[PDB]
């Protein structure tokens, strides 16, 4: 079996929000759902991760530090994703039933968090990226940080990230495809992931302050609270460095 | 400490 074929058989089945649409909405009642909702996805993305071929072979020290690091990016691409594949249009769709349409983005202070994610959805519309190539920059995202000080099995995780890296490689190959095209497309879909750490930065900054303000009473599943005050720490002392392909 | 994600790394599935 291919490399690419293993990532497709390990993606998880989509989750519903649990949302009531008969009661009206709410920012907070949308954002406080959502939060929830994140906490099962990131359980979900934990026994996702470990079927990824070579992630069990890191230490587990370093498992933990790319789940840790990587789950804003996670959950905002495979959002891009879901969003891409069920409309053309400007909508966010968290889960089937809990879509943010023009309506629900109207809400007070809807769009301006929702603008950083839809740019996601956006990118995936405007470059045609496919099921393949998607597979192969989402497990990249899962490997797009590290500690300051790297990782103590620094060394595999190089050959593993390199190893995806190729995987995205023969993806865009299979388009059909011409040689400049090519590195053309490499460029193109290699800018996305960069620019998935911007995205990142803008989604946390929200995450952030609706965690640490509890005035705001806005909650957040064990699952979540724990990785949010894991990485608090880690970016006030400058322990991240963000991979790029591009300098 | 990560006493939620270390469960579900070592946990087995
Ligand atoms: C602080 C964030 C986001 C706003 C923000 O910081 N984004 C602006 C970007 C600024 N740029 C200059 C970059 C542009 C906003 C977005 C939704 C807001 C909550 C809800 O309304 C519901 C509720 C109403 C109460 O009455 C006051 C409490 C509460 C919990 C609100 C608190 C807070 O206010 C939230 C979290
Ligand atoms: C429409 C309100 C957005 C506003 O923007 C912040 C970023 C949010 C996460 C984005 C990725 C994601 C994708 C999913 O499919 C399920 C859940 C999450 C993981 C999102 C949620 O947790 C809420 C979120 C953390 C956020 C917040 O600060 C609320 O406190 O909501």
């Amino acid at each position: 079996p291919t490399l690419v074929s293993l990532l497709e058989v390990i993606e998880p089945e989509v989750l519903y929000a649990g949302y009531d649409s008969s009661v009206p909405d709410s920012t907070w009642r949308i954002m406080t759902t959502l939060n929830m909702l994140g906490g099962r996805q990131m359980i979900a993305a934990v026994k996702w991760a470990k079927a990824i071929p070579g992630f069990r072979n890191l230490h587990l020290d370093d498992q933990m530090t790319l789940l840790q690091y990587s789950w804003m990016s996670l959950m905002a691409f495979a959002l891009g994703w879901r969003s891409y594949r069920q409309s053309s249009a400007n909508l966010l769709c968290f889960a089937p039933d809990l879509i943010i349409n023009e309506q629900r983005m109207t809400l007070p202070d809807m769009y301006d968090q929702c603008k950083h994610m839809l740019y996601v959805s956006s990118e995936l519309h405007r470059l045609q990226v496919s099921y393949e190539e998607y597979l192969c920059m989402k497990t990249l995202l899962l490997l797009s940080s590290v500690p300051k000080d790297g990782l103590k099995s620094q060394e595999l995780f190089d050959e593993i990230r390199m190893t995806y890296i190729k995987e995205l490689g023969k993806a865009i190959v299979k388009r059909e495809g011409n040689s400049s095209q090519n590195w053309q497309r490499f460029y193109q879909l290699t800018k996305l992931l960069d620019s998935m750490h911007e995205v990142v930065e803008n989604l946390l900054n929200y995450c952030f302050q609706t965690f640490l303000d509890k005035t705001m009473s806005i909650e957040f599943p064990e699952m979540l609270a724990e990785i949010i005050t894991n990485q608090i720490p880690k970016y006030s002392n400058g322990n991240i460095k963000k991979l790029l392909f591009h300098q | 400490e990560n006493a939620l994600l270390r469960y579900l790394l070592d946990k087995d599935d």
